[PDB]
């Protein structure tokens, strides 16, 4: 488990960088704590209009104007 | 007034072209202890015209084509193509603004096989043939890598937009994330171009070798375009440089140095290497540079992800 | 006349068929089928099809048509009226169709089909900050898990298959 | 219907008919078969940009991917014949009948 | 089938922005903040009438 | 045989590709959403036999949307009437239509 | 539009050159020459080895095609599905060289 | 550096995206506008033209349903010049 | 010596700076001074055919300001 | 051939042909043929040979034509329907198209020309591939289109591949092509009740299937390709004589067996239907595929061939071929019809 990686090292390195970076392309997102930015960056991009919501009378959480308080903010882009 | 843009981007390159043969002589000489020339013009300023007037009044050759239509085509695809690479490249501003420039360029370069390969079936020589088909299979072996590591870079760019890769560039040059993927590059468009240590047509026949003086001075010429070219958009891929939008020239001075160390580049690695053996290359390409490629396009892939630097599209 | 460009091309594509179809040598056949690539190309870059025309030069022409020719001049040792009445009967058929549809503007072979040109046919409207047809491809990766799965296991067979039937043991 | 689409069938049908009557070559045979598959994708691209529909962009790329997969393995087959005869001329291909 | 239902010519005319898309692009953001509420109502009744001439007021 | 594996196990392996309706990335609409919309919740469930001549009225509106055939045949009837005025010289076009009006916005 | 004036432009040019260095030189009256190759007669002998790097390169450009849309479909929302079938491709294309390797078929063109 | 730089890109892409949003319900406004008036000038003379046909009625929808259809490019620019249906229909493509 | 390569050097870097200066000069000269529009997106073709109508010279270069309302 | 390599390649095969069973789009009916096609051309160049790359190339000319038509056939459904479900047709010219296709997938005749040289230049095994598995996903796919094929079209494809497998059948000894010929034939019977009870068309596609795989496991248990080899089988294994005997009479369609079971059945549906000429008609030349199998049997059971001296030594060695499924595939193609009811299983 060592010497054959010394071995292997020795006579193959271009292998050895291979499936060395091949390893952490695989395993390295799963332990990342950006990859929820990610997801969260793609969510947050405005690619459509916000089609508005008919005001029923009883939505405490939608706004009625893009600088009212309630509303999904994006602090977290600005600050990160 | 299109019509002198494409003038003024066509024929300096044709003049570029020109010099560059000189360029080549001189700095091939200095790197052989021994001088370029520096008799026909002064510093050898003439060569290159004089030269041209040579190769334009030469006897033509006259062969037997298996095929006079092909043997037409071929000199006419390898300049058509090696002119039309030219017209999305953003130095600041493209000829032809296309959102898919990237892919443009990749595609006319898969196409400029055809030249060598209707070349060497229009040649009565069998030799010649098999010199074709093995030009063929070494440019379009090493097209595999130019695409993988091609997207492995634009998945750091956003889009297939070769001016955005500009803006990709201000704060760093993508040689520092990307330097793995700049040397395997490098020799790719080296043995794309079928540039030294991957001249296997001058190895012990070339593709062309039946054509006359004035039509192999073409197949030469659209050769040297496409060497200035892809220094060009290895400079815009890897060197991106400053641009002031009120003053494009800065840019222009900018990039056309880095392009122009970067031509003189392969002009000094043909004056340092011996050739590989046919095989050497292809274990090159098929067990060397295309297994680091697909781990590195691997890491490309999942590294916007885990590092949320996923570029934009627009 | 700009306005029936589309069409003009596809009449051209039709041409590149009739090269090729005739079948005069399977090398002229392959210049043919490249015309006939990039023609086809031209037609699909007019609707805004710009990354499935360069898929077009890329894949089908700098990619397919390479090995056609590559295996071509592997074989038929380098150096007829069927191939030409064969050409002159397909552009005359060609060219009536072409007479047909312009004097009458419609005409039906097994459809009913109009003479204006293809223009007339699109949207009046815009796509915003992005290619309709650049992020349905991009929603191969998101939306075309099964897809991607069994073409990726059908070119990694194809690769098996390749070597197994070219040992010839 | 549209007049580009008339083109692109009678592409489709020509490439067809030059399928169905053999030369002399496998390899024009393949080169009729693939622009068979050309004019399909041709087709198939005009439909999906015209009606904008969105999910069946994709869709022309894997009937190139395959299709030119099924060349490949044409490609190999005409090439085993090839090692047989030494052309691919399809009247060497007639062993079958006895 | 049935005849369509235009507006006049006169229901169209209407005082144009007549400004350039840089002027439009550099006031956009106070344009949103500012115009929210008539807008917003034309963009609900758009996406809700599904129809521009019942949206022309 | 149709075994339905997608609906026994759950699974979504092929019906978002299957009408221009369906969930389209970034909410692109097709040119024909609505008359497809309406054309499948007509004939949902009832079964075919019933749904070619239940159905007639919203599947030929979503085939004139998909071909524009009855609209391209009104479009050359129209041209070509106009074109046989122009000829006997009894109509002329208006500024708008020459193109001297200064367009709207 | 501009582009195909680009193109027009740069095959005329191409063609125009071919044109010049094919009948600049044949306006001369230099000599008739009668001229009565490392194989003399023989036929060219078909090498598998030729045609199977070029089956190799056909089939990695369709995976390299497959792989052409990422740098758009790393915008999407879907993303640890995305990255899942871009690894797996990457991996498949991987596959296809190993098994490429471990048959033999990169041999005396390694 | 290329960390720092795309979370830059993509805040100043929400930027555009978001000039975007608000200036999209003017220009649906224009854009409605801007089709009435051309389908009201192709009425108009569709209705000088289409006299002498017998069995013509001017305006009549090809579609059975009485909801709005979006307007087709030969719908809209059949009766102009061929400049305008080309700046029209291929301007997009074939900018540069 | 070594500087007798770099009149070649210098004509060939001429000839490659010609290009982008002849481009963003030409560029500057067929709208008004400024860059071209770049229009990759129908959004943007639909701003720039929208300043080709507001104005009122057929060209989407001359932009009309605040002194274009009352 | 590596024998993981076979696995994964059958394995593909038979996921191309599950492909074309569960998927509702058309696309990846069309992405089934094609891997089924991809992965099955190994499976016939298994010994290579001329034969074999002759086979293989008459094959693929012959589905890459058909798949060719069927994605013709999927982009005019495109056309005049504007989606992609796997249901009927909604043109014609379409349902033409793709009829077409799946006559020449089947080798239904006239596109029966491929099926008695692909089944001669290939081994036994991929011979039983090619005419049992290889029906199913074209069956399937001719299942679920039946609301938009023409009538006229596949009564003719069905009467024309009965006829043409009946009488292609006389003039053969050759084993393989013999197994061919009764492809066609059983085919135009299953795709002449298509329209009329597609649970009659399962029924003869499943009797069918167990019958030419019994016969094609006798046959490699047996090494016999040609007749005059099957003849002597009586001097080596006299059990295999009575296992052809019982299974060719049942393939005939003799009563009591099992294979009288789909033809009858199909009978009882084609005279609900208010057609009596064409079943007769069937009837009446499917008595050719029981005369060529009569010969067979006469070559093999019920007479005693001469054979040779060198036949001693194959006395002292016993079958060593694993003969999987034999018995019982013998004893469903035979003793089954007692079962018949059992057939609403299918529904
Ligand atoms: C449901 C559908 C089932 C379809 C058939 C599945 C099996 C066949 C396919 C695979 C195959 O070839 O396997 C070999 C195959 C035997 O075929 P063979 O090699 O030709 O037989 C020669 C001798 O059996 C060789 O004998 P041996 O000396 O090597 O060892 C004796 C062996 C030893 O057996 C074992 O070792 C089995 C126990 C271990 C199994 C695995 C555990 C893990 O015993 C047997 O195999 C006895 C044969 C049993 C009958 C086989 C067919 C089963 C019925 C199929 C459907 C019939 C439907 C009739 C309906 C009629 C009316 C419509 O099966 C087995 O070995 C196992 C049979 C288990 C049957 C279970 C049935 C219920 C399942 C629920
Ligand atoms: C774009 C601007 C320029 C870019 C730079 C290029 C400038 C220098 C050019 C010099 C002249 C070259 C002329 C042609 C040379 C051809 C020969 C050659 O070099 O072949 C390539 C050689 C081939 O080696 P070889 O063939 O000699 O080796 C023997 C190989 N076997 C045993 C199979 C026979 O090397 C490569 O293939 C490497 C390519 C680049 C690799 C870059 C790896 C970067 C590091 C990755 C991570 C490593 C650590 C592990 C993981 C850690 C994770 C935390
Ligand atoms: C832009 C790139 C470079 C462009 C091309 C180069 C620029 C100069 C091109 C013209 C050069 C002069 C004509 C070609 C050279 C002639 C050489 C030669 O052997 O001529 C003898 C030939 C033949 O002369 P001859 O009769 O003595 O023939 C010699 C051969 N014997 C005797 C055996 C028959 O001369 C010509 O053909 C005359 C050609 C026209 C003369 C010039 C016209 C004006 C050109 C401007
Ligand atoms: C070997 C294959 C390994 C990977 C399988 C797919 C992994 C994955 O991310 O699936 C989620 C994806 C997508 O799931 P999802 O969770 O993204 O779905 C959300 C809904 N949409 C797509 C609209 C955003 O696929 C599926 O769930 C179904 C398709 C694959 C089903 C399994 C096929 C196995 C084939 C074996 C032969
Ligand atoms: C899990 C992540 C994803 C992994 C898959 C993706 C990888 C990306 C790179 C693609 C590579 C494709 C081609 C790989 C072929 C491997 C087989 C091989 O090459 O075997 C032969 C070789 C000896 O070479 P030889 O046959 O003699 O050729 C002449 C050169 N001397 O034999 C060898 O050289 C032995 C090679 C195997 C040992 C390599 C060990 C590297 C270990 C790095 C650290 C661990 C990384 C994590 C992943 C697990 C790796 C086991
Ligand atoms: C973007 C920039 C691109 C630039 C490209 C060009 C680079 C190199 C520029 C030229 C360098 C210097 C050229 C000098 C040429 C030789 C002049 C000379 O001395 O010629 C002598 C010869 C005979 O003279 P004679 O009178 O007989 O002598 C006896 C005197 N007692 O007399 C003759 O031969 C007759 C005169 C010949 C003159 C030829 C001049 C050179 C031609 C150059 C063409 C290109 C010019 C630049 C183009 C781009 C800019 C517009
Ligand atoms: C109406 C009258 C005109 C008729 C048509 C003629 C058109 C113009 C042609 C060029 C000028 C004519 C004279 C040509 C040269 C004659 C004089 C000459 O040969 O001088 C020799 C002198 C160098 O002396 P040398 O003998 O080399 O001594 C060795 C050093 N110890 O040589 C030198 O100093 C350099 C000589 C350079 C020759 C001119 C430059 C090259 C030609 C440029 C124009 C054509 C090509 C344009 C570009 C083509 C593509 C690159
Ligand atoms: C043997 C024959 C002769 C051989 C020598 C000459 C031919 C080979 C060398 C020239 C190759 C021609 C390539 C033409 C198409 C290139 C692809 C292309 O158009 O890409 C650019 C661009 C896509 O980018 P995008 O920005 O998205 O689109 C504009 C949207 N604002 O899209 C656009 O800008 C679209 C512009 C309008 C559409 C252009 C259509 C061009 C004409 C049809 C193809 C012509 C070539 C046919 C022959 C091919 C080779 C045989
Ligand atoms: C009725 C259906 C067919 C309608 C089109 C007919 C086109 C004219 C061809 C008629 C047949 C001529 C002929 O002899 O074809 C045979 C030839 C292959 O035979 P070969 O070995 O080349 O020559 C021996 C001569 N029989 O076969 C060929 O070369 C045929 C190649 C056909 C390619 C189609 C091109 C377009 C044709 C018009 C549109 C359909
Ligand atoms: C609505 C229906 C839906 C679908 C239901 C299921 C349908 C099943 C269709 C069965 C198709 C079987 C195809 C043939 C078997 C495939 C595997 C194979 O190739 O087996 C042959 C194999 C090759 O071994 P090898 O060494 O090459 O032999 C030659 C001599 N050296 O090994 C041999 O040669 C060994 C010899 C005996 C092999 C006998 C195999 C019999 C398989 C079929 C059984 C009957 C069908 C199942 C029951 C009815 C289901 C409907
Ligand atoms: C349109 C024509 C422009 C001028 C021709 C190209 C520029 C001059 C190159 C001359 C040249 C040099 C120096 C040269 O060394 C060489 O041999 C390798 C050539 O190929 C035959 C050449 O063509």
């Amino acid at each position: 488990v060592a010497a054959f990686l010394k071995n292997v090292w020795a006579k193959e390195p271009v292998l050895v960088a291979s499936f060395a970076i091949a390893g952490l392309a695989v395993i390295l997102p799963t332990l990342s704590p950006y990859t929820k930015y990610s997801l969260m960056i793609n969510r947050a991009t405005p690619y459509n209009y916000p089609v508005p919501l008919r005001d029923d009378g009883n939505m405490p959480d939608v706004p009625s104007h893009p600088q009212d308080p309630q509303g999904p903010s994006l602090e977290w882009l600005k600050r990160l | 007034m299109f019509m002198i843009n494409v003038l003024t981007l066509i024929i300096p390159i044709l003049l570029a072209v020109a010099f560059l043969t000189l360029v080549e002589r001189k700095v091939l000489g200095y790197m052989q202890f021994r001088k370029g020339p520096n008799v026909v013009g002064p510093y050898g300023l003439l060569q290159p015209i004089a030269d041209a007037i040579k190769l334009f009044i030469k006897e033509p050759l006259r062969p037997a084509t298996s095929s006079i239509s092909m043997f037409i085509l071929a000199p006419i695809l390898a300049l058509t193509l090696a002119l039309t690479m030219w017209i999305p490249l953003p130095m600041p501003y493209p000829l032809i603004n296309m959102n898919l420039g990237v892919l443009f360029m990749l595609a006319m370069s898969s196409l400029a096989v055809y030249s060598i390969l209707w070349s060497g079936w229009a040649s009565n020589s069998k030799y010649a043939l098999i010199g074709a088909l093995r030009a063929v299979a070494q440019t379009i072996s090493y097209e595999v890598t130019l695409a993988i590591i091609l997207l492995s870079v634009l998945l750091m760019n956003g889009s297939f937009t070769l001016s955005t890769l500009i803006i990709t560039q201000e704060q760093v040059w993508l040689i520092f994330p990307a330097w793995p993927l700049a040397m395997m590059w490098f020799i790719s468009t080296l043995a794309e171009t079928n540039r030294a240590p991957f001249d296997l047509t001058e190895g012990e026949s070339g593709f062309n070798v039946e054509y006359a003086a004035g039509p192999f001075a073409l197949f030469f010429m659209a050769e040297y375009a496409n060497i200035i070219m892809m220094n060009i958009f290895t400079t815009t891929l890897f060197l991106g440089a400053f641009h002031n939008p009120y003053m494009p020239e800065l840019y222009t001075i900018n990039f056309t140095i880095k392009s122009l160390l970067l031509s003189i580049t392969f002009l000094w690695i043909r004056a340092s290497y011996p050739r590989f053996r046919y095989d050497q290359l292809m274990h090159l390409l098929w067990k060397n540079f295309l297994p680091l490629t697909l781990a590195l396009c691997m890491w490309h892939v999942s590294l916007p992800i885990l590092l949320s630097s996923i570029p934009p599209q627009t | 006349m700009m306005t029936y460009i589309v069409f003009i091309l596809s009449i051209i594509f039709v041409m590149g068929f009739v090269g090729f179809s005739s079948k005069p040598s399977p090398i002229y056949g392959g210049l043919g089928l490249i015309v006939s690539g990039g023609v086809g190309c031209g037609i699909v870059l007019n609707f805004g099809g710009s990354f499935l025309g360069l898929m077009v030069f890329l894949i089908y022409l700098g990619g397919m048509m390479v090995v056609f020719g590559y295996t071509t001049a592997m074989a038929t040792e380098q150096y007829n009226k069927v191939v030409l009445g064969t050409f002159i009967t397909g552009l005359l058929m060609e060219f009536l169709m072409v007479y047909y549809v312009l004097k009458d503007k419609e005409v039906e072979i097994v459809f009913k089909f109009n003479g204006m040109g293809d223009w007339v046919i699109y949207d009046t409207g815009d796509s915003g900050f992005f290619s309709e047809e650049a992020m349905g491809i991009a929603a191969l990766y998101s939306y075309g898990t099964w897809l991607v799965i069994v073409t990726g296991w059908s070119l990694l067979i194809g690769v098996v298959v390749i070597m197994e039937i070219t040992r010839g043991n | 219907m549209s007049l580009v689409y008339m083109n692109i069938m009678m592409a489709f049908t020509v490439s067809l008919t030059g399928l169905l009557m053999y030369r002399s070559h496998l390899m024009s045979s393949l080169l009729c078969l693939e622009g068979m598959m050309l004019s399909l994708f041709i087709l198939a691209t005009l439909m999906i940009l015209n009606s904008h529909f969105t999910l069946a962009s994709m869709m022309p790329i894997i009937l190139l991917v395959f299709a030119a997969c099924e060349a490949a393995l044409g490609l190999s087959l005409l090439v085993m014949v090839s090692n047989t005869y030494g052309t691919d001329y399809v009247q060497n291909l007639n062993l079958l009948q006895c | 089938p049935g005849i369509v239902e235009l507006p006049s010519l006169e229901d169209l005319k209407v005082q144009e922005v007549k400004v350039s898309s840089s002027v439009l692009k550099a006031a956009a953001h106070h344009y949103g903040a500012q115009c929210d509420k008539p807008n917003k109502e034309f963009m609900l009744c758009r996406w809700e009438e599904k129809d521009p001439r019942r949206c022309l007021e | 045989p149709f075994f339905d594996v997608q609906k026994k196990l759950g699974v979504d392996l092929d019906h978002w590709m299957t009408i221009q309706s369906a969930e389209q990335p970034h909410r692109i609409p097709a040119r024909c959403h609505a008359f497809e919309k309406e054309w499948i919740e007509c004939a949902h469930g009832i079964g075919s036999i019933r749904a070619e001549k239940e159905c007639k009225i919203e599947f030929e509106d979503f085939r004139e949307c998909l071909l524009r055939q009855k609209t391209m045949k009104r479009l050359n009837a129209i041209k070509r009437q106009r074109d046989k005025l122009i000829k006997e010289g009894k109509y002329t076009p208006p500024p708008h239509h020459s193109g001297q009006e200064d367009l709207r916005p | 539009m501009n582009l195909m004036i680009t193109l027009l432009t740069n095959f005329t040019l191409a063609t125009l050159l071919v044109t010049i260095a094919f009948w600049l030189p044949q306006l001369n009256v230099y000599s008739e020459k009668t001229s009565p190759d490392p194989m003399g007669s023989a036929r060219l002998p078909f090498s598998m080895k030729f045609f199977l790097v070029a089956i190799t390169f056909l089939l990695f450009d369709l995976e390299i095609a497959l792989l052409l849309p990422l740098p758009w479909a790393s915008q999407t929302t879907n993303l640890n599905t995305m990255l899942t079938m871009a690894l797996l491709l990457i991996f498949l294309l991987a596959v296809s060289l190993a098994y490429e390797w471990t048959q033999k078929g990169l041999e005396w063109t390694e | 550096s290329m960390m720092r730089w795309n979370r830059e890109r993509r805040r100043l892409q929400i930027e555009d995206f978001e000039a975007r949003i608000a200036l999209m319900p003017l220009l649906q406004a224009e854009k409605d506008r801007r089709v009435l008036q051309m389908l009201r000038e192709n009425l108009e003379e569709e209705a000088t033209i289409m006299k002498d046909v017998p069995g013509w009625k001017v305006g009549e929808s090809v579609f059975h349903t009485t909801r709005w259809v979006t307007p087709m490019m030969g719908e809209l620019y059949g009766l102009r010049t061929g400049e305008e249906i080309l700046s029209s229909t291929y301007g997009f493509i074939w900018y540069t | 010596m070594w500087f007798e390569v770099l009149p070649g050097i210098a004509v060939m870097g001429v000839c490659l700076f010609i290009p982008g200066m002849a481009t963003a000069r030409i560029h500057r000269f067929s709208n008004g001074g400024r860059e071209k529009r770049v229009a990759h997106y129908s959004y943007q073709w639909y701003l720039m055919e929208r300043d080709r109508r507001v104005s009122g010279v057929n060209r989407y270069y001359v932009s009309k300001g605040l002194e274009n309302i009352d | 051939m590596n024998p993981i390599i076979l696995i994964i390649i059958l394995m593909t095969v038979m996921l191309g042909t599950i492909i074309v069973m569960i998927s509702t789009h058309w696309l990846l009916i069309w992405i089934g043929f094609e891997m089924n096609m991809l992965a099955i051309i190994p499976i016939m160049m298994k010994k290579h040979n001329p034969r074999a790359t002759e086979a293989s190339t008459k094959y693929f000319l012959t589905q890459s034509t058909a798949s060719m038509l069927l994605m013709m056939a999927i982009i005019i459904n495109l056309m005049f329907s504007g989606q992609w479900t796997v249901m009927k047709l909604f043109n014609p010219m379409a349902s033409m198209l793709m009829t077409m296709a799946l006559a020449m997938k089947l080798g239904m005749a006239p596109f029966h020309f491929w099926v008695p040289e692909v089944t001669q230049g290939i081994p036994l095994s991929s011979g039983l591939i090619l005419l049992t598995w290889q029906k199913l996903a074209p069956m399937s796919v001719l299942y679920q289109i039946l609301p938009s094929i023409n009538l006229d079209l596949i009564l003719t494809l069905s009467i024309l591949s009965i006829t043409i497998g009946g009488w292609g059948g006389l003039n053969q000894t050759q084993l393989r092509k013999i197994m061919a010929y009764s492809s066609i034939a059983h085919m135009g019977w299953m795709t002449a009740v298509l329209l009329y009870n597609p649970t009659m068309t399962l029924l003869n596609l499943i009797i069918y299937i167990i019958m030419t795989s019994t016969m094609f496991t006798l046959f490699m248990a047996n090494s016999t390709t040609t007749t005059l080899s099957l003849s002597h089988t009586w001097n080596k294994a006299p059990i295999m004589t009575i296992l052809v005997l019982i299974t060719l009479l049942s393939m005939g369609g003799l009563p009591p067996l099992s294979g009288f079971m789909p033809k009858w059945m199909i009978i009882q549906e084609m005279t609900k239907n208010d057609s009596i000429i064409l079943p007769t008609l069937m009837a009446i030349t499917a008595l050719l595929n029981l005369y060529f199998y009569m010969r067979l049997t006469y070559s093999t059971a019920l007479t005693m061939f001469p054979s040779t001296n060198n036949m001693k030594m194959k006395w002292q060695f016993p079958t060593t071929k694993r003969m999987t499924l034999l018995p019982t595939m013998t004893v469903l193609s035979t003793m089954l019809l007692p079962l018949t009811p059992i057939l609403s299983i299918l529904e």
